[PDB]
């Protein structure tokens, strides 16, 4: 187990980084709940 | 009214360009074509010190450069420096350019070579520093080309003259980073870089809620 | 309004507090899924933060 900073940039800082990206562009209307499912759609990619 | 956010990277611009220019996928290199045209970067600052490097990939004989920064009025379809809008560095004998005013600088420049481009404009434009362009060669700083520059918006710049190529790197990482002088790299006025500052700085946050600092 | 702030205040205004809380969270549990386990306090967490 890696301190906290390094654990969190080896599992959800990658695919946070893009929600985030995505949710500054589109500026959607529910943004917690559109970050959240970003996260669940896009799991896999980063799993 | 959407924030006008631009682009999420520093590139070279989509439309802000002449049309002849041949512009890479990437939008990070660019080929000239026929007599001198530029294009500007998709991003411009207004205050503080930044920094960009190009690399002369290819530089056949009888072909040139003309290297530096714009005002979003700099004419497109003229060498860069050709107006009161732009100041520019000429691969040619090294010579600086402004309003078509040519003047010893420093020695020629070429294929291969990586060159770095640095501006500062103080917030007081009265007591401060000093605006400043300072052009680096390999490393290596040439000198104060232009001092107190036009108030404006400055745009790194590239305009070509002939197929020659060229490759732009805004940031963060330079082949040669100043060693004199503080900067920031002109990557950080995307706001793909904001994003990252803003996730940067809760981390670094997250970190001193979770294990305290010593 | 909200769609017309600069990019860090709209991130300051929308997701940065309960991300701040849900990170820390997840550092401290250190859960198997990650990524799961921040989408799930996120929705589980909404209402406090909306």
């Amino acid at each position: 187990s890696l301190p906290t900073r390094a654990y969190l940039d080896q599992t959800v800082v990658p695919i946070l980084l893009q929600g985030l990206a995505v949710l500054a562009k589109e500026r959607p209307p529910n943004p917690i709940e559109f970050l959240a499912s970003y996260l669940l759609k896009n799991k896999a990619q980063f799993e | 009214a959407t924030y006008a956010m631009g682009s999420m990277r520093v590139l070279l611009a989509l439309h802000d360009r002449a049309p002849q220019l041949k512009i890479s996928d990437d939008r990070l290199t660019v080929v000239g074509e026929k007599g001198y045209s530029m294009v500007r970067a998709s991003h411009g600052v207004r205050k503080g010190a930044w920094y960009f490097e190009i690399t002369v990939d290819e530089m056949p004989p009888d072909t040139a450069a003309r290297l530096g920064w714009s005002q979003p009025l700099g004419n497109l379809q003229a060498p860069l420096g050709y107006d009161k809008f732009s100041y520019s560095w000429r691969s040619k004998k090294g010579t600086k350019f402004h309003q078509s005013i040519g003047k010893h600088y420093s020695s020629g420049y070429g294929q291969g070579d990586v060159l770095g481009f640095y501006i500062n404009l103080p917030e007081d434009t009265i007591s401060g520093r000093g605006s400043e362009i300072i052009f680096y060669k390999n490393g290596v700083n040439q000198g104060v080309a232009y001092k107190d520059i036009f108030e404006g918006v400055y745009f790194p710049a590239i305009s070509l003259y002939k197929s020659c190529t060229v490759s732009i790197n805004f940031g963060p990482c330079f082949k040669y980073p100043p060693k004199d002088l503080t900067y920031r790299p002109m990557s950080d006025m995307g706001w793909g870089a904001v994003v990252e500052h803003t996730l940067a700085d809760v981390l670094y946050h997250v970190e001193t809620e979770v294990d305290g600092r010593r």
